[PDB]
């Protein structure tokens, strides 16, 4: 299923995943495109941070969902 | 060692100028750094924020507290600083560095290239380090002297073994401390060993060399031998030219 990870500048990174994929896999495919280690990325899904060890299904990330990639220090 | 000074100057400028800071945090990787348009980048941010407030059913202000904004200095995490520094060194009118296009080397290949660098040429290595969940750049300026000093540049979100460090704090405290090929090689080999040497991690990566700030329990054990290594030759006058152009925003 195709989701969009949007950066702060609104740049859209398409990503193909499965419901049982860990959120960590989404971070791996963002790393392939952007160069950011997964542990340096923060992914926001409608206002909420996510646990990388949970799955796309746990968080109800579906086809056409849009996640936001935060790349700033806390 | 004029290259380190250029990176310091960039770190200090990008900490106080929104224009230079949106360059530091840019992700239009196909556009070379000298040719980026900070006005358009900041507008892109405002458009994204405004769209996202409408998408989330909340105010612009609420989205800005979560995602950031175009009117606030943003401190980059490690991979963004590492990409932007590669661009400072390498970008020009016919080249625009992007992580996804670069050829990665295996550790074996990198160890050979590094053990055999010509003395009169400058090199720069971008690293993603699987075990540390980290990214950083190593600058190998041309040298006359028997063996080469190198300089590590970074910032870090601080969720791993290493703690949080701002690009500018790093640059102005510890980036000019030289490290040998031995020190570097030791890290890449050692990080996959049974025992890791936390002292050596603190020496390379911690801004106070303080081993007590590290968290050995955050090592990502199954990735300790996964790196991405991208090694380039660079010409010092290209870095200097990018900095002179940037110095006119």
């Amino acid at each position: 299923m195709l989701i969009k990870v949007k950066t702060l500048t609104g740049k859209e990174i398409e990503i193909d995943i499965e419901p049982t994929d860990k959120v960590e896999r989404i971070k791996e495919r963002v790393e392939e495109k952007e160069g950011i280690p997964p542990q340096q990325q923060r992914l926001i899904y409608s206002g909420k941070q996510m646990n990388d060890e949970k799955t796309a299904a746990d968080y109800k990330i579906l086809g056409g969902s849009v996640l936001h990639l935060v790349l700033a220090l806390r | 060692n004029p290259s380190i000074q250029h990176v310091q100057d960039f770190a200090t400028l990008s900490a106080r100028s929104l224009r230079a800071n949106v360059l530091l945090n840019s992700d239009d990787h196909s556009v070379p750094i000298h040719a980026k348009n900070p006005s358009e980048l900041l507008e892109a941010i405002d458009n994204n924020i405004s769209q996202t407030a409408q998408d989330w059913g909340v105010s612009i202000q609420e989205v800005e507290v979560i995602l950031g904004s175009s009117k606030r200095i943003i401190e980059p995490v490690a991979g963004v600083t590492a990409n932007t520094i590669m661009k400072l060194f390498l970008d020009n009118d016919i080249f625009s560095y992007s992580f996804e296009k670069g050829q990665s080397l295996s550790l074996s290949q990198l160890q050979e290239r590094l053990a055999s660098l010509p003395a009169h040429k400058n090199f720069i290595l971008r690293v993603n380090d699987g075990g540390l969940g980290h990214a950083y750049v190593i600058d190998f300026p041309a040298t006359t002297n028997p063996s080469r000093d190198a300089f590590l540049y970074q910032s870090d979100l601080g969720e791993g073994v290493t703690r949080e460090v701002r690009f500018e704090d790093w640059m102005t405290q510890k980036a000019s401390h030289p490290i040998s090929l031995d020190d570097i090689n030791t890290h890449f080999i050692g990080i996959a060993q049974d025992q890791i040497d936390l002292a050596h991690i603190a020496k390379l990566f911690d801004v106070d060399g303080n081993v007590k700030m590290l968290r050995a329990d955050h090592l990502i054990s199954h990735k300790t031998s996964e790196f991405n290594f991208q090694l380039f030759e660079y010409d010092l006058k290209n870095l200097e030219n990018n900095m002179s152009i940037i110095k006119t925003h």
